[PDB]
């Protein structure tokens, strides 16, 4: 697994890989690792699928929840606490093999800086939490194939759509070292899923741009 | 026994009887909920689910619970299931079940009237759905329209008179606004929202300000 | 003592006498229920287990409240025994138990009168069964027909002087909406639903729209 | 509390007077139960233990909520000791504290009166014990009969000239149903009549409906 | 220990044998195994004798209480499933030594078929349960012996008596290879239980008839 | 029921008029608190959270049992999400709440009449907000000024006449001590403090001594 | 023991085998593991009998419950849901021996389009789901074998007949490869158990039709 | 330790051994281990020294209770069950080395046949019982044998006499082959303790009948 988020001026990018393992056996080729929590909030979550689809959902929730009851949404800092007190919570059954990180991608509404609203927090297995300040993060069992790729192709980033090149491609370096990230598959037409967020609030990427980015790099590399 | 039944009924009607009044009328891009508010910030109607909406006349910490007490029951009942389980009839089923035990049990009973509104999903033809809650929780569903607050009878005339089904967003809103003047408002005194049926998912939605004045000018 | 239980039997009596009423009648494909409902979606006619049905009058919370309680206790039972173990019989009997207590002990009795309804299994040949239950936990076996909810007496005379065993689907639900206007009656204004003995499992089925239209006339 | 108990054993009082009548005379195979019971399936007598028997008269539920928890002791007494160790003794000193306990803190009395009855061991020479438990835990023990429910006294008064503790069920029988109609201003739709039968090998309750009650009545 | 039942037309029979033992040394000779549980029904348990006796009570009881309760008994459906709720509240000290396996046959009055309405219904130590529609099953440590033994001899069973004669055989196979059953005792005239159960109910055999066919099966095999 | 809830708003009413005024109006640099406090030691203002202020009439341990409550809130939501999502429309909104249980449930209705107040975070543009609760659970949103305690009216006429929506500091406080005289009032007879819109974390500061001296002259 | 399920044009086919064994001794031959949970579903479970067991009772009469309390059925969704949260649950019981894992196959009414209205919905022991758009998918000690054959087998599946043919197939292909799953019995005339479900609803096939297929697979096979 | 119990003609006598012990250590020589619990019943018990006492005494308090509360004794098999239901309830502190077993000789006075009234039923750990018919019966670390004694020697069982002797003679040989069961101590006078149950109730046999007794015992295998 591997997921994958940089900032770009005036928003942010997130992008996830497909496939889900059980050991060495490939139980998932069109698996969604990342997932719009709120209007301006993205979640992408490793490690175990059921505790990592729970987080995902159960945060989505409780963040909409705070929402109606307060009329307003919580502050960003509030999103990254009740996320990391959620990982906290999890820490006994992560002992016991049910782990799950999530990494968390927003646009603050509240920022100061319209360009510098973009937000990429990542966590650990005891909740503790990191606001990055150097532009891209990514988490799972090829994060660091993948933030290495990045800490060489992120001068590139100069829009929304070259930051979106970036992630798939750090995502391809991924999978290209790592057998539990899946890459462009082809022959099945699957591939990366990736959300983008600006001040327009939280879109889907569409598929056929993510094919068509995948291809100039498969391209680019024979 | 009928005694204190008499006083507890008494007092929730009378309490309700001098509280501001609130409308929601089925129009033809979904429900519109106005209430006379003349707060800032002190809510009267509220969101309750993707595709229901809430709407309370009374004493304000009393169904400001029970507008909490039904988001958790949707979120929490929406997350043991799935979203699309969640639908205005339980919402007004409950709430009617909690209205009974908090008027049976409760030192004193609540004064508060209950409008639970559901438009159809995004893409669906579902005609909506109006509900509503008494203080005893007496619950009936009505079709076009529900007045709660205040002296009720007026506006409920005035809306029998002049209400058409699938009018304008601005003809149901010129339409309400003058029931509720028989019993001028306008942006300072107002509190609008709709069930938007038109939405993809959230069809709640807030109408405030200059889009408010520029729907009442017409 | 006297007076308490004085009052609240009288607050119940009145509050059952004020609701609309409820007709449910035995015939040869096994049990119908017709209520004066003008509601689309609340119903006071309900299915509680494979071949055992539900009927109330009164405040709706209140028999919402003992309709959902008695198919917990039967969903319970069936899970803890099985299905067959789970009879009219049964759910007459706890709601007695309960209805008693609640009339004796809660706040407010519960202004509320019950039908619980029993066909055959499929294949099987054996008599419906009506049972009734009033909001002070009394409860009365009925052979052909049980009404509840508002001036009752019209309608058990209608019904007394109307009802033959056997009788069609459509002849029982023209005699049911008859003595039901004794005390419009179309398709807008009632809520019908049956136990029909000739289902293989769950015998509950609601006539509603166009086919209980077509019934009517 | 001077007239809060009297309000209480009145309520109690009048609510068994205005319902039906049962019986239970002893008979020379043992015990009979007959009670004027209109329906088809909701009982007033019961079996308690394999030869202790049980009858009410009264409010349904409250006799049926007593019934069950007198089903409950038997049973747990015979699991936790022996099967031998539960006598009708036992059950009517229970429900003589339940009652009383009952009609002392329940939110309302129970209007209900109760009658256990109990058979000798099969081979056992042994004479057929009855008690009588009232709303107020009130508990006596009967040598011949019990009446409860309704207006005793013309039923007692039937019995108590004109009875053989030596009768024959179908004799037996017929003057039970005679006392009742003494009551009354029957047949098998309006009886429900029940025997702790003393030449049973271990349970001795058994139901006596349909035809064969029909072929005891009219001969 | 071993427990054998077997289905005949128009009925069911159920026989145990009587050794207790503890490790190697025999320590009873008259012991009682299979109990008539209700009207129509029997039950046969292996295992520890005191939760197997305690589960003997407790079930009866159980029905019998149900039966006075409601007034009617409960279905033969029911009855499985309130054993098996047994044996699987049963499981914890089960692990601890205090394991205990039923094996249930009885006459549903309430099948279509007289002739095919008797049923045995096994058990593992979970409360899994079996209804067999094969015509025997045992229980214990010699019912494989008495299963392999009736797989041959089944064939013969065509009333009560060739039944009983095949259920009595099954255990002297097992009594025959396993030194925890116990065989007939013609010193001291002790032989196997035995319980048949008809539209009739069910009622112990007199020891008198195993005895009889105890002898003929020695004999048959001198 | 009725008679009981009459006699609770009496109790609690009579307790609010017998006691000192208090007044919290919006200035040019935030909120002003002026109350009526003859005691050295004894507070009727305090602060709730970084932004947020409170002000209470009447009697004394129970408005002092309202503010630790609040606190309490304030501090475990800001610990549970964080400082920016406490906000003044939360504390009053759970302040009703409280009040309203109180009021209906516990022995003595408490004889209290509370104000919440809340000024915009450091570099932020946001006009004040002033929130009035009372002893039933009442709330009301002010938009200039809230008067509690003792015979209101003159106090709130007089600053209907003298409000001046961007007022200084110094001109604020003269009109409320002017208010609130319509024995002669000053620096040992008043108990001031302020929401300071140009602090930058913690906004509440007291107003006392010397510089208060200052402030009326 | 091996569970199949797999979508064919407008509906849905589960089919599972009737071996029962503890450790390598056979214990069972008739046993069913597939199961109508309700109108529109059936779900097949895996493991210790006991729990496999207590799964689909107590499932059924959830939804049933949801039910006829609520006066509509859940949403597809939610059942899956419910079933993860029960898996969930005995994870704990499931981690010394007790584990149960299930495959649900249903027809989801409120679909756009009555052709791919099946659902098939494979689980974990966490209680992990995942709704398969593949076709297919197994569960058992043969799964593996099932699966793979199905990968080549499932091109023919055209209509409700040649589904039924490879998902009997697929179950041959594991029983011929795991001992834990017990083939078709021509001694005994013990065959799969099979559950079809469409928009008219899930029916239990009968076992002659299994019969005529798997003598149609073995005569393949054979000659 | 030894406890017999045996049936005569119309009765039962239960006798046990005098010696306590701590390893290989004698800790006592006039330890009773044999009681009598009611007009009709005696236990005689094996084991842990505090827990024996408690059971006896425990025991003695129930019956007593039950028959004061209900005017009635418990018939036997009452007895019996709760005499199991507390071994059973020890079972815990059994396991952690707080072990005692039972046996039970009693006179049931329900009984239909009054020469064979007699009864003596055994325990073990886990409160299993049986009723014996062997007609004898020992607990003990020398339980075994004096089973093996008694099995050579219960022909001679003609009366409650005959009965005695055999009794006191298993507990001998007993005392012969276990350093644990102390024999007769003919220099302090103390013999093996026994109690002697018929219609008339239980009575406890005096030293001088068991000392007459063990002393022919002694004599007679001395020559
Ligand atoms: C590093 O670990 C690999 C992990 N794989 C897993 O967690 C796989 C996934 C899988 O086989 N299925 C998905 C659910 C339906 C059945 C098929 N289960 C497991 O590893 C089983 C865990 C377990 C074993 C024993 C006791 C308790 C628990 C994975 O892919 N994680 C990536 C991932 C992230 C966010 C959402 C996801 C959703 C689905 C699948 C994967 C997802
Ligand atoms: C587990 O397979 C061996 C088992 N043996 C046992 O259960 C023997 C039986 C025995 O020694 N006695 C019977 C009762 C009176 C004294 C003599 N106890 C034991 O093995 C001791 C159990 C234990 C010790 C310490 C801690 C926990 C548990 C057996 O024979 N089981 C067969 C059996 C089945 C149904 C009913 C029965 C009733 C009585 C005896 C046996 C019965
Ligand atoms: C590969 O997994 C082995 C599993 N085996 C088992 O579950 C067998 C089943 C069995 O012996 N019987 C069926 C019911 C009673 C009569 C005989 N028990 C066991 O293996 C004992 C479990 C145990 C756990 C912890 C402590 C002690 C013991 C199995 O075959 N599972 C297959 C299966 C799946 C769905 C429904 C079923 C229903 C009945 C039988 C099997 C079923
Ligand atoms: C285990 O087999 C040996 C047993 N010995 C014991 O029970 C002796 C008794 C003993 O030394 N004394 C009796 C009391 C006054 C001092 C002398 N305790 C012990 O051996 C130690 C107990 C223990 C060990 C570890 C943890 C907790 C506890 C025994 O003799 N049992 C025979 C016996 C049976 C009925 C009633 C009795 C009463 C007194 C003494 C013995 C009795």
């Amino acid at each position: 697994t591997t997921i994958v988020a940089l900032k770009y001026p005036g928003g942010v990018v997130m992008a996830g890989d497909r496939r889900s393992t059980q050991g060495n056996m490939i139980s998932g080729r069109d698996v969604r690792k990342v997932y719009i929590t709120d209007d301006y909030t993205a979640t992408g979550i490793a490690g175990t699928a059921a505790v990592a689809v729970e987080f995902a959902r159960l945060y989505a929730v409780e963040l909409e929840h705070y929402e109606k009851l307060e009329g307003v949404p919580l502050t960003f800092a509030g999103k990254i606490n009740r996320l990391a007190i959620m990982v906290r919570g999890n820490l006994a059954a992560a002992m016991q093999g049910l782990l799950a990180l999530p990494l968390l991608a927003g646009y603050d509404i509240h920022a100061s800086d319209p360009q510098s609203a973009g937000r990429i927090v990542s966590f650990d297995a005891a909740g503790g939490w990191n606001i990055e300040e150097e532009g891209y993060q990514a988490v799972g069992s090829g994060s660091l194939f993948a933030k290495s790729s990045m800490k060489k192709l992120y001068s590139q980033v100069t829009d929304g759509d070259s930051g979106l090149r970036v992630a798939v491609e750090a995502l391809y370096d991924a999978a290209d070292d790592d057998s539990a990230t899946g890459g462009p598959d082809l022959v099945r037409g699957i591939f990366p899923t990736a959300v983008i967020i600006d001040a327009d609030g939280a879109v889907d990427v569409p598929e056929s741009r993510i094919a068509e980015l995948a291809r100039a790099i498969i391209e680019s590399r024979s | 026994m009928e005694q204190a039944m008499r006083e507890r009924s008494e007092l929730a009607r009378k309490g309700i009887a001098r509280a501001k009044s609130v409308v929601a009328l089925a129009y033809a891009g979904g429900v519109l909920f106005v209430a006379e508010n003349p707060s800032r910030s002190l809510q009267k109607i509220s969101e309750l689910y993707d595709r229901v909406g809430f709407a309370a006349a009374g004493k304000f910490n009393e169904f400001d619970n029970l507008r909490r007490g039904g988001i958790q029951f949707a979120d929490t009942r929406g997350y043991a299931y799935d979203r699309r389980d969640v639908t205005g009839r339980q919402l007004a089923n409950v709430y009617a079940q909690t209205l009974g035990t908090i008027f049976t049990e409760q030192a004193k009973p609540y004064e508060v009237e209950l409008c639970v509104a559901e438009v159809a999903h995004y893409g669906e033809t579902k005609r909506p759905e109006l509900y509503r809650i008494t203080y005893d929780g007496s619950i009936a569903d009505e079709p076009h329209f529900v007045v709660m607050g205040g002296t009720t009878e007026p506006i409920a005339n005035a809306l029998k008179e002049s209400y058409a089904e699938n009018a304008s967003l601005t003809d149901a809103l010129r339409i309400a606004v003058a029931a509720l003047r028989a019993g001028t408002l306008g942006v300072a005194s107002l509190e609008v929202a709709v069930l938007d049926a038109n939405r993809p998912r959230r069809a709640f939605r807030r109408i405030t300000g200059s889009a408010l004045q520029a729907l009442l000018v017409d």
